[PDB]
C-alpha cells in the first residue's frame, strides 16, 4: 500500500532516455538552418 | 561642377539623355515585391510546390 502512495504523490532513469534522445534530434534539425561558411542556409537562394 | 550645354541644334551623342538604373536584391525577405503572378484559388488537399 506505500508502493502505490510513493509513486501517486522517481521515474528519473526513465525519463532521462527520453529527454536526451528528444535533445539530440532537435539538435539535428537545428543545424538545417546555418551556414558552415555560405551565403545562405537556403538551396533556393544559392 | 561643369554644367551642361543641352540644345536641339546639337549633334547627336551630346544631347540629353534620361537614365534610369534598377537594381535588385535578394536574401531573406519573406513577403515583398513580385510580378503580375497569379493562380486563382489556391489548390487544397494535394501536394503541391
Amino acid at each position: 500500500g506505500k508502493i502505490q502512495d510513493s509513486l501517486s504523490s522517481a521515474l528519473g532513469k526513465l525519463q532521462n532516455v527520453v529527454n536526451q534522445n528528444a535533445q539530440a534530434l532537435n539538435t539535428l534539425v537545428k543545424q538545417l538552418s546555418s551556414n558552415f561558411g555560405a551565403i545562405s542556409s537556403v538551396l533556393n537562394d544559392i | 561642377l561643369q554644367s551642361y550645354g543641352f540644345q536641339p541644334t546639337n549633334g547627336v551623342g551630346y544631347q540629353p539623355y534620361r537614365v534610369v538604373v534598377l537594381s535588385f536584391e535578394l536574401l531573406h525577405a519573406p513577403a515583398t515585391v513580385c510580378g503580375p503572378k497569379k493562380s486563382t484559388n489556391l489548390v487544397k488537399n494535394k501536394c503541391v510546390n
